[PDB]
């Protein structure tokens, strides 16, 4: 649970880029450095919860717009 | 022309601590790994010591760019020093300058080949000479034009500190020296 | 700070104190003491006179109950000292000791060396260091009337 | 009584130990702040700073520049005031 | 009868706990920050010698205004006098 | 000496390991067989850009080796330097010196830079 | 007073105890051993004692007080190992004005003669402190 | 406690060349490669630290000195280890230090 917000800690910086595109979980363990197996179940069950509050929003198909704000 | 015909013993220089920025900031950590005559601890300092055996000097590698080069006999030794320092952080695979090099200070000893007595200097010449023998063994004089930070010693050598130019420290043995014959033994 | 000012104002009324006097009744180190000492000094601008050996006199005998017979021996004793340079660039505190020394093991209450540089501010070696540079000369640096419990030909090396 | 040392012997002890390290601490991990506090939040939501510290080997300031980034302090908070986390 | 005793006594009684206060303040101050403590530097030695002596001199013993009076100038007219003095009692009508 | 190591060191490892290779437990001996194949195998101015003129100094020293193989893998106590000369408090001494290997447990000597 | 009640205050006061605040951080505590009392003495600007006398307590304006020690005892009993006992000594802890002619004066036993050469007279009963140069004597 | 500065040991590299060649062909499961020697660490750190009863100096210079983070590499030419006789100059002496 923490390498998940670890995880949102990561996609924030990716939102820092501005090169922010529609992803999944799969790449974003790979650049940082973890695995993808049960413990990926688990986190994902855990990441679903965050789903349900994500504040920083995590959505299922094309997401991570977080910012409630957000025009350039 | 000189003020004595002796003219001294025109006293020699020691250490000189220069100071130089490499032009732009630099990883210190990389420069550690890769260093091959160095030692980091940010624990023990801020820095990268290191040393080059050439003139025997040592020196410090800041991460923010500005060095500094101790341990050089001559000044122009000292530049050049602090240059090659440069040389093996650019050859290290970094982008090292050498804007803006200036010698910030230099020690130089002497000695006068007699002994000296420095109660009466202290007494006389007081308010520039304060002699505390349980703190050091020594006499600190500050002389107000030279800025040399002298300290006269009993068995008559003096060593000279806070010189800017050769000349300049040059200038303050001579200076003391007619200060310093009269109270001797 | 105050116990820098502490030790100027003791220096400054000709009863001088060690810089480790002031370091025992203090928080502060001797290697502060001193530097906000000379910070002190540099700042007031003024200056203080120099620390003899007769001013640690009269308080280091007294602590260790020696008779005023042996306290103004080893006060000429260190004036003689001093005087014929057989100290050079020594410490004030270090040839007060050994004059005590000498002053002490010539006399009737004759006192351990360990016991002099615990209650003066000196370690062993020094006083055995500047006794060794003035016993030589152990006749001369005496004043002329003196009861000899040990006579100065005895006067016992180190 | 009152006798005369070169430094007291428990300053003395005092400085040798800070031969140890520096307080003015190194620092490359920031990724790792957040696997204590995930663990340990639950004995206190909010950590002092004195707490972190401890747990961590940095310096105040760095690890204060960190956790500006991270949680914000609990300025009214029942059991004392300081550092809560914001959830992502 | 309270002579010079207990009076004295009272006093000291207070002034040590008042000693050993300060004691315990300071070297909770040094072992908090993780140092040792050095006794003597702990004993704040005008503690006793002051209070004893300003109640000696003034007269009013501690709350100070509980009594007055109890410490009196020797009276040195007539040895009769000093000799009464050394041997007076005082009622504490209050 | 290494042997007079060794007859107590990978028997009183293995001893330890017992349980951390039962952990799976595979046939004791068919592990033994690497046990002791470890043995088989083991039996300024503005114009400052020349830098390099030709250079400003090459450290001429060249070693780049590693020579002899000798990590001298000991943990380290405190290690102070003169003004050249290099003091030693060492701890743990395994080496191998001149392709010879020795273990001790201090060392201590003099170096110059 | 001062041979059977400052002792009783002093070892009937309970053991300070201290332990650090900021895995069994060290404790630290301090029990108060025997009462110690010297002569009424004197320190002149030099520093060096020196008997002080009634006479010239009366002349120079001085305290007629005797220096207080006490024997107290550390123990720095850390991290459940072995303690550190580090009796301290006869410290300083004050100076208790001293009764003239009670037995810790200095004129407690000389006779006439001695009473005359230290400038005393030997009809006069004690009794009486002598607290900056000035008589006091405590009414009952 | 364990001391990962024994990796290029050559009772560690022995261990190491053993364990890999046999786990190649399916001698033990894969996992528990890497964790023997982890425990393998404090086997060795044990006796290294309290069996070890015996002690030399030495002599000789260096050409370089590291200090990273917290390893003391010594480029060192100590050409001798002397209790009886280590007098073959020893060329490149690496003495690598930790903790």
């Amino acid at each position: 649970f923490g390498v998940l917000a670890k995880i949102v800690n990561y996609m924030k910086t990716r939102h820092q880029r501005g090169d922010t595109h529609p992803l999944t979980l799969d790449e974003i363990l790979d650049e940082t450095q973890h695995l993808d197996i049960g413990l990926k179940q688990k986190q994902w069950l855990m990441t679903e919860a965050l789903v349900n509050n994500p504040k920083i929003e995590v959505i299922d198909g094309k997401y991570a717009f977080k910012p409630k704000y957000n025009v350039r | 022309t000189p003020a004595s015909e002796s003219s001294g013993i025109v006293p020699q220089l020691q250490n000189i601590v220069s100071t130089v920025n490499l032009g732009c900031k630099l990883d210190l950590k990389t420069i550690a790994l890769r260093a091959r005559n160095a030692e980091y601890n940010p624990k023990r300092f801020a820095a990268v010591i290191m040393r080059i055996r050439e003139p025997r000097t040592t020196a410090l590698i800041f991460s923010s760019g500005k060095m500094v080069c101790t341990g050089a006999k001559s000044e122009e030794q000292s530049r050049l020093a602090a240059r090659k320092y440069a040389r093996v952080v650019q050859k290290l695979g970094f982008p090292a300058k050498f804007l803006d090099f200036k010698i910030q200070n230099m020690v130089g000893s002497c000695d006068v080949k007699f002994p000296i007595r420095l109660e009466g200097l202290v007494l006389t010449h007081q308010q520039f000479s304060s002699y505390e023998p349980e703190l050091f063994p020594g006499l600190i004089y500050r002389m107000i034009k030279p800025r040399i930070v002298l300290l006269i010693f009993v068995s008559g050598k003096v060593v000279l500190t806070g010189a800017k130019v050769r000349a300049e420290i040059y200038e303050a043995f001579e200076n003391i020296y007619p200060i310093l014959k009269g109270f001797r033994k | 700070i105050a116990s820098a000012c502490l030790y100027i104002a003791c220096r400054q009324e000709g009863v001088p104190r060690t810089f480790k006097e002031i370091c025992a009744v203090s928080r502060i180190s001797k290697k502060e003491i001193g530097r906000c000492f000379k910070l002190i000094l540099k700042a007031l601008e003024t200056s203080v006179d120099l620390i003899t050996t007769g001013d640690f006199m009269s308080r280091f005998c007294s602590n260790l109950c020696l008779p005023k017979q042996v306290q103004m021996a080893a006060t000429h004793i260190a004036r003689k000292a001093v005087e014929l340079d057989l100290v050079p660039g020594r410490s004030p505190i270090s040839v007060a000791a050994a004059a005590i020394y000498m002053a002490s093991q010539a006399s009737a209450e004759k006192r351990t060396q360990k016991e002099i540089g615990d209650i003066a501010g000196v370690a062993d070696v020094t006083i055995r260091q500047s006794y060794r540079l003035i016993y030589p000369r152990a006749p001369d640096l005496f004043p002329t009337d003196f009861k000899f419990d040990t006579p100065v030909d005895k006067l016992p090396q180190l | 009584t009152n006798y005369k040392p070169v430094a007291n012997h428990q300053y003395n002890i005092e400085y040798e130990r800070k031969k140890k390290e520096d307080g003015k601490r190194a620092r490359a991990d920031k990724q790792h702040v957040l696997d204590m506090l995930f663990s340990a939040f639950e004995k206190h939501q909010y950590y002092n700073l004195k707490d972190l510290v401890d747990i961590t080997k940095q310096p105040v300031v760095y690890l204060k520049e960190i956790l500006k980034e991270i949680g914000v302090q609990n300025v009214k908070g029942i059991h004392k005031n300081t550092w809560e986390l914001k959830p992502e | 009868l309270d002579l010079a005793g207990p009076l004295l006594a009272f006093l000291f009684r207070g002034m040590f706990k008042n000693l050993l206060k300060e004691v315990r303040i300071y070297a909770q101050k040094f072992i908090d920050r993780g140092k040792d403590f050095n006794l003597e530097l702990a004993i704040k030695t005008r503690i006793i010698s002051d209070g004893l002596k300003y109640s000696l001199a003034t007269g009013n013993w501690g709350a100070h205004q509980a009594r007055a009076g109890v410490s009196q100038v020797l009276n040195r007219l007539t040895f009769a006098s000093t000799l009464s003095h050394l041997r007076r009692l005082n009622s504490p009508i209050g | 000496t290494v042997p007079k190591l060794y007859r107590s060191v990978i028997e009183d490892v293995i001893n330890d390991v017992r349980d951390i290779f039962l952990d799976d437990g595979v046939d004791e001996q068919v592990l033994m067989e690497l046990k002791t194949l470890w043995e088989n195998k083991l039996m300024g101015q503005v114009e400052e850009e020349p830098l390099n003129s030709e250079d400003d100094v090459s450290d001429e020293e060249g070693q780049e080796l590693f020579d002899t193989e000798n990590v001298v893998v000991c943990q380290y106590d405190k290690i102070h330097r003169s003004k050249n000369k290099w003091k030693f408090h060492l701890k743990d001494g395994i080496m191998n010196l001149n392709g010879r290997d020795y273990i001790f447990s201090k060392a201590i000597g003099d170096a110059e830079w | 007073f001062i041979q059977m009640s400052v002792q009783r205050i002093v070892e009937d006061a309970p053991p300070i105890d201290l332990q650090a605040e900021a895995e069994e951080p060290p404790r630290y505590l301090l029990k108060f051993e025997q009462i110690y009392l010297s002569k009424p003495t004197h320190w002149e600007r030099d520093g060096a004692p020196s008997p002080m006398m009634p006479n010239e307590a009366r002349l120079r304006n001085l305290t007629y007080s005797a220096p207080l020690y006490v024997d107290i005892t550390k123990t720095v009993i850390k991290e459940g190992e072995e303690q550190l006992q580090t009796q301290h000594q006869k410290t300083f802890i004050g100076k208790i004005p001293i009764m003239l002619r009670s037995t810790y004066c200095l004129l407690n036993g000389l006779t006439d003669r001695d009473l005359c050469e230290l400038n005393e007279c030997p009809l006069d009963p004690g009794g009486y402190f002598i607290i900056n140069g000035s008589e006091k004597v405590l009414i009952a | 406690m364990a001391y990962q500065l024994y990796r290029n040991t050559t009772l560690g590299n022995s261990l190491q060349e053993s364990l890999d060649e046999l786990i190649q062909s399916q001698q033990i499961t894969p996992q528990l490669a890497l964790q023997v020697l982890l425990q393998f660490d404090k086997a060795i750190n044990a006796a290294l630290a309290q069996r070890v009863r015996n002690r030399v100096n030495f002599r000789g210079s260096l050409n370089t000195y590291r200090f990273c983070d917290n390893v003391w590499t010594f480029v060192l030419n100590d050409v001798e280890f002397r209790e009886v006789t280590e007098l073959i100059k020893v060329d490149k002496v690496k003495i690598v230090a930790c903790d």
